[PDB]
């Protein structure tokens, strides 16, 4: 089998053509080591030269297709490289081979995929060739379609794929200058293309040569004038005739889609009435020769016979495409009306489609008109059948909304769902829009409806656990769109009977369906609950009562509502009420250990955030601050006496009860600090101090267990919860610094004690113990109060900045979130405290710019676009600090540095993500030469001639540096290039499209310098 | 329908590869103990959620220890001598993880009345 | 049992090897080791209509890994085209592997995948995924690591080939199973010291 790869011997080909065979139709190991041969029998350079021979000589089509794989990368890449004669010679085979296959009937019939490669093949070759060395192609290619059918149908292939080649997926793959040589030359010889195109369409009716003749009209459609579809009788053709053979329809519709796509010279009556007329005749064809408007389409799709799936996909892309940019057309004139409402009641048939993908089509159509219908003056009223219907759609399929925690399993049971439905989110948000604006064109008719459908819930002659939870998730999304006094009846109404049919509906199961939606409906009415506390006040106890629930979803959802409810309700809580005793936040905090003493920590820890939303509500700051002390007695009790007993030891923390019991109290600080921000603040300096110690007396404890059992520690369960606690600690602080409004005591009492605490601990520890929450919440510290601790800011880069590039040099994967963390903590750093980086020692300042450069270099897009702004800001940072020697010092040691590895970024292929930004930088850098704003020379006094401009040596540099590292380039390309790319460097989009010109170039060899002089 | 179901518990599978030395998942999904009212003997089932492939049957051996995991305290790690999920009769290590502590233990309580069942 | 040739195409990284090795043996490989070319693997699923095999050519993305390139789409009759949701460039490149995919395989049932969802920082948005409409592609938003829809793609794809859109997957009945020594205690030891992965998922 290997000695394909020995080309000091002929190649032989039926030797080629069984490790093809053994590739394709074999298995197992015979196939591994087949590719194997293949992948190198393709990429040896000297392949292209044995092409010939396996297009002449072989049996099999998969080797004549891998022969032609061989010369498109030829023709891409080395075409220019080659002697004339071989050019010449490969044409001549390749058009040569193509016409000898269509002549043949049985290899025109069974071998296409070998056809669409030659194909192909040739299409790589005119992008080279044609029209400058092959004038009389396209002349040549018409003289040649009327001979045979194959032939004309084949050269309907090779248009189709020029055109794709020139206009579709150009933008990546060629210069703008060559993109632009290939579409002046094509929209220059188009007019005779157009002209068989069509004779062809009125001759044949429905064939191959049909279908292919109608492709290529398709990718002709996303770039032609519109004179040759307007003024030919073409749209006639289209939407009568090649609507009535399914073997046309499919391809035709495609077509009238793009068509229907472009905006109209609005001037103009007669292409308004062209318009309209094959929108006429499509739907008049769907009508007779598919299916009636009356047809059901659900049942049809989900049968799914031959194309069924696809042509109704493809009819919901047309109708919404057309209507989307045209309905105006159809919307004054009475004549037109029946076909307006037609075409409608078309995507009220295929709104109904069980189909995601497919329902999200026509959803984003409907949202499209309500919208417009909303706006539009006099447009509803044409509509309210259409409406009616598709907010009974709309209403039957809503998706279970984020907040409804419970699902059927494949069981049949009511379960808690086990992860967050991600992919349903975007569909809920988009239903719920589409049926608000719906309820508001009529609240009478979607008040009925819902009415109507609840009521047949109770009767037992419409339910179910689709139907009811459907109903429900409608019925809440719509709040907003009615009156305060229509909401009040109708949301009583709701009410009442789910909670007849809680009543009635027996089960765990049953139960817990109508509790989830009673929820979800509650929750979402908040306007209703506060115009009427004591229904407000049920509630809350109601879900109280479910946070005592056995059942899980119930219990995770009532936390859920309740939360949801309070950041609406919150001022309803704090007021005493009429015929209350107190507000009612003193009750709830009261009776807080007992409410909530069968939920899970996190569960607890939501309910504590609840009651933080709640007391931030209380203006009076001596009332605000007795509730927050009332709130956290609990866990402040817990924490004064984990305290006197961690005085006494401190070894009693070892015991992972106690490092549980610390972890939940630190939470619940975190979690109420969440909701009351800056109103925090008596609790965190009740507990400040005595914290801070704790994590100092938690870290030796980690550091010890590391020395007694090995790194390995820090996986147990008891190392990872002491971890936890630090983690806590530090997200309590970031938190509150994050949110806090008085700077002055933040700078004053916290700021240096938790520098003390976690700086030189971070430090000292190895690096498998290091937190990265530590860079996290000095990042936060430095963003809020950098400016005012200037002296701070350099501790905190002395204690992580070395010990944490060393973790993060020796390759791109370890210690991802360290990585991650420690730029954003260098950005932050580099905007609002600088001056921390001129206070670093020479050798440190140099591993800075080492760390930004390799930040460049990451594939990982969070830490490579930090990488790319502090690259950008610390030369603006440079620049501002003007002619003075730190910056002249910066400019000899690191800019070429920067330009450098900003050009090998660009230049390698992988690190195409950051090509935006990447130019912005480089484009910056080479700015300042051309301003001027680097006052000292870049160069070594005795390398160029005395007294040099720094333009001169830039260009001088770059020419050197790209020679090397694109050797293939010739002198004047990369002479060309720059000149083009300085003199753009107060350009950006051009300066953009001068390095994709580049990029182009040096994937391939002998590229023209003159297409860098395109603007 | 021939086996009684004595214990059923979501679960996340993992085999040790010994080459590579790590842990690799196997399965997530449904763990149960099935006792065959023929024989009186029970055995491991436990499906992949949603393509529902077996990712482990055996017997649960009188000869097995549930061991600790060194990181995880709702774990336990065994040698098992005789699977059949995958086909042919392999040996294997596997570990097996749970959603919590209590969940873990219960496996630990009801893996060992399993093994004085199949003891008799 | 009849076997398809599946295709599996996308950008290098997008998940497309750590989607196959999840579905045969149920692992989940956190490393980035490049495809080179092609890897072959069989893969069988059990429906109520009998065993449908795949043989699914896992691609590479990356360029200079590509090998063959469109070579290998030859005969395919089934694919599916992978993207990142957590990387733009991946979805902006599914037009050109779905142009070089239907240029070989003009007629065949495509899925496209959105990976990767299980990450929050999403940057491809839901509303941004359209491509698949016009060029009649099923779309799922799919996570590796989480399995969120992870046999979606198959499922449909099974029910396109065998032609039977009730088509679902099945449990075999499972047969009663049976009734070195000095590296096997060696394995249990090095096995209980070293930690399983991932200690805070939910399982
Ligand atoms: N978070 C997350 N990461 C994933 C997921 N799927 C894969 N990955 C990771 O992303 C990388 C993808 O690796 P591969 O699956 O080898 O990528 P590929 O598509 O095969 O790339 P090529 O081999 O170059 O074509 C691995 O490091 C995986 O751990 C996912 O669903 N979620
Ligand atoms: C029937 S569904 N029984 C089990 C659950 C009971 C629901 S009713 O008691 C209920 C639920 C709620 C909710 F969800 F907490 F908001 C409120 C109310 C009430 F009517 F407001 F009290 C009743
Ligand atoms: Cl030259
Ligand atoms: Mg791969």
């Amino acid at each position: 089998m290997e000695g394909i790869l020995d080309f000091s011997n002929d190649l032989d080909i039926a030797l080629l053509d069984q490790v093809v065979s053994t590739f394709y139709q074999g298995s197992g190991v015979q196939q591994k080591q087949a590719q194997e041969i293949l992948t190198k029998f393709q990429d040896n350079p000297d392949a292209w030269q044995k092409a010939d021979q396996i297009l002449q000589f072989s049996t099999n089509p998969q080797s004549k297709f891998i022969a032609l794989s061989i010369l498109d990368k030829l023709i891409t890449r080395k075409w220019k490289l080659l002697p004339n004669d071989h050019r010449i010679g490969i044409r001549n085979f390749v058009v040569g081979m193509i016409i000898s296959m269509c002549q043949d009937d049985e290899v025109f019939k069974t071998q296409k995929n070998l056809i669409n490669k030659s194909d192909l093949t040739l299409v790589q070759i005119l992008k080279q060739e044609w029209p400058q060395n092959w004038p009389e192609f396209i002349p040549e290619l018409i003289g040649s379609s009327s001979s045979s059918v194959n032939v004309c149908e084949n050269n309907m292939i090779v248009l189709k794929l020029l055109s794709e080649e020139v206009f579709d997926f150009s933008a990546e793959q060629m210069t703008q200058a060559k993109a632009l040589h290939l579409k002046n030359s094509m929209s220059k010889e188009f007019e005779q293309i157009f002209k068989l195109c069509f004779q062809v369409l009125e001759q044949g009716s429905s064939s191959s040569l049909i279908v292919a003749t109608l492709e290529s009209l398709l990718r002709y459609l996303h770039w032609i004038p519109y004179r040759y579809i307007y003024e030919t009788n073409i749209l006639e053709l289209l939407s009568t005739k090649f609507m009535t053979s399914p073997d046309t329809r499919a391809i035709t519709l495609k077509c009238l889609t793009e068509v229907s796509n472009l905006k109209i010279p609005q001037d103009n009556d007669l292409i308004k009435r062209q318009t309209v007329l094959f929108f006429q005749n499509t739907l008049q064809q769907i009508a007779t020769s598919v299916m009636p408007v009356t047809a059901d389409l659900k049942a049809t799709y989900a049968n799914a016979n031959g194309n069924d799936q696809s042509f109704l996909q493809d009819l919901a892309m047309f109708l919404t495409t057309y209507l989307a940019r045209n309905r105006a057309l159809l919307e004054s004139d009475e004549s037109l009306r029946e076909l307006l409402l037609n075409a409608h009641q078309y995507l009220i048939q295929l709104s109904k489609i069980e189909e995601r993908e497919l329902f999200k089509t026509t959803l984003d159509y409907w949202h499209n008109l309500v919208a417009d219908l909303f706006y539009e003056p006099l447009k509803k009223h044409i509509y309210e059948e259409i409406c009616s219907q598709l907010r009974l759609v709309i209403i039957e399929n809503m998706v279970r909304p984020e907040e409804v925690l419970v699902v059927e399993n494949d069981e049949g049971e009511i379960v808690r769902e086990f992860v967050k439905e991600s992919d349903t989110i975007q569909l809920y948000k988009s239903e719920r829009e589409v049926l608000v604006y719906l309820t508001h064109l009529n609240v009478i008719d979607t008040e009925e409806i819902m009415i109507s459908k609840l009521a047949r819930q109770i009767d037992g002659s419409e339910w179910s656990w689709h139907n009811i939870n459907t109903l429900s998730w409608a019925i809440g999304s719509i709040s907003g769109t009615m009156s305060e006094d229509t909401e009040k009846r109708f949301v009583v109404t709701v009410i009442k009977d789910l909670l007849g049919l809680c009543e009635q509906k027996r089960g765990k199961d049953n139960k817990a369906v109508v509790a989830s939606d009673i929820m979800y409906v509650v929750g979402q009415y908040p306007r209703f609950l506060k115009a009427h506390w004591n229904f407000l006040r049920t509630v809350i106890l109601k879900l109280f009562e479910f946070m005592h629930e056995t059942h899980e979803g119930v219990q995770d959802m009532a936390c859920d509502t309740f939360i949801k409810i309070v950041q609406k309700c919150k001022y309803h809580f704090v007021i005493q009420q009429p015929r209350e005793s107190e507000p009612f936040i003193q009750t709830i905090i009261r009776d807080i250990q007992k409410t909530t003493a069968d939920l899970q920590p996190q569960q607890v820890h939501t309910f504590y955030k609840a009651c933080g939303i709640i007391i931030s509500e209380e203006r009076s700051v001596a009332e605000r601050n007795r509730l927050l002390s009332d709130l956290m007695q609990l866990p402040n009790m817990a924490w004064d006496t984990i305290v006197e007993q961690s005085t006494a030891n401190p070894t009693l923390l070892l015991d992972s009860e106690t490092v549980k019991i610390i972890a939940n109290i630190i939470k619940t600080n975190v979690a109420v600090c969440t909701s009351m921000g800056a109103d925090f603040y008596p609790q965190l300096g009740h507990i400040y101090y005595n914290m801070l110690q704790l994590y100092r007396a938690v870290s030796s404890m980690i550091s010890a267990q590391v020395a007694a059992e090995g790194l390995i520690a820090t996986k147990t369960p008891k190392v990872r919860g002491l971890r936890t606690i630090k983690k806590e600690i530090l997200k309590l602080v970031e938190t509150y610094i994050s949110k806090a409004r008085n700077l002055d005591d933040v700078v004053k009492v916290l700021v240096e004690p938790l520098l003390n605490a976690v700086l030189e601990d971070y430090m000292n520890n190895v690096p498998d113990a290091r937190d990265a929450e530590v860079l996290n919440c000095m990042t936060t510290v430095v963003e809020k109060v950098g400016h005012m601790i200037p002296q701070g800011v350099i501790l905190i880069l002395q204690s992580v900045f070395e010990c944490t590039l060393d973790m993060i040099n020796k390759d791109f994967t370890e210690y991802p979130e360290h990585r991650v963390e420690f730029y954003k903590l260098l950005k932050v750093i580099n905007e609002k405290s600088f001056a921390a980086f001129l206070e670093l020692p020479p050798a440190a300042f140099k591993l800075f710019v080492d760390a930004i450069c390799w930040a460049f270099k990451h594939n990982n897009r969070d830490v490579e676009v930090n990488g790319l702004q502090i690259a950008l800001d610390l030369v603006k940072n440079i620049e501002r600090m003007g002619n003075v020697p730190f910056a002249n010092e910066f400019h000899k040691n690191y800019f070429f540095i920067f330009v450098s590895e900003t050009f090998f970024v660009l230049t390698d292929s992988d690190h195409k993500s950051g090509f935006s930004k990447q130019a912005l930088l480089l484009m910056k850098l080479i700015s300042l030469v051309y301003d001027n704003k680097i006052s000292v020379p870049l160069y070594q006094e005795a390398e160029v001639p005395q007294g040099t401009s720094n333009q001169v040596y830039l260009s001088q540099y770059l020419a050197n540096m790209l020679s090397n590292a694109f050797p293939h380039l010739t002198s004047e390309q990369i002479a060309s290039f720059l000149s083009a790319l300085t003199k753009q460097c107060k350009d950006l989009v051009v300066f953009k499209g001068t390095l994709r010109d580049f990029l182009v170039q040096i994937k391939e060899v002998g590229g023209d310098p003159t297409d860098y002089l395109f603007a | 329908e021939d086996e009684e179901v004595l214990y059923k518990v979501r679960a996340k599978l993992f085999r040790f590869d010994a080459d590579a030395k790590e842990w690799k998942e196997r399965g997530t999904g449904d763990c149960k103990f099935l006792k065959n009212k023929k024989t009186n003997k029970v055995r491991i089932l436990m499906r992949r959620d949603k393509t529902l492939k077996i990712c482990a049957n055996h017997i649960i051996a009188p000869e097995y220890t549930l061991k600790p995991n060194v990181g995880s305290d709702r774990s336990w790690v065994y040698a098992c001598t005789a699977d059949i999920a995958e086909g042919e009769a392999e040996a294997f290590t596997f570990a097996i993880r749970f959603g919590s502590k209590e969940n873990a233990d219960k496996f630990k309580e009801e893996f060992e009345k399993a093994q004085e069942i199949n003891k008799k | 049992q009849v076997q398809f040739k599946l295709v599996l195409v996308g950008d290098g990284g997008t998940g497309k090897t750590t989607f196959v090795k999840r579905h045969l043996t149920g692992e989940f490989e956190k490393k980035y080791v490049a495809t080179l070319g092609v890897e072959v693997h069989p893969l069988v699923f059990h429906t109520n209509r009998g065993p449908i095999k795949f043989n699914v050519w896992d691609t590479a993305g990356q360029e200079k890994f590509g090998g063959l390139r469109d070579g290998y789409y030859i005969q395919a009759q089934c694919a599916i085209i992978m993207f990142d949701v957590t990387s733009r460039v991946t979805y902006k490149n599914v037009p050109n592997w779905h142009r070089d995919l239907v240029r070989v395989c003009e007629n065949i049932p495509i899925v496209l995948c959105g990976n990767k969802v299980d990450i929050k920082d999403r940057k491809v948005k839901a509303k941004s995924i359209v491509f698949h409409r016009k060029k009649n592609l099923q779309y799922y938003d799919i996570s590796a690591k989480s399995n969120y829809n992870f046999e979606k793609p198959f499922l449909w794809l099974a029910r396109k080939l065998i032609g039977d859109p009730n088509l679902e997957f099945v449990a075999m009945p499972a047969a009663a199973p049976p009734e070195l020594a000095a590296q096997y205690e060696h394995d249990l030891e090095v096995a209980q010291t070293t930690a399983l992965p991932d200690e805070d998922d939910d399982l």
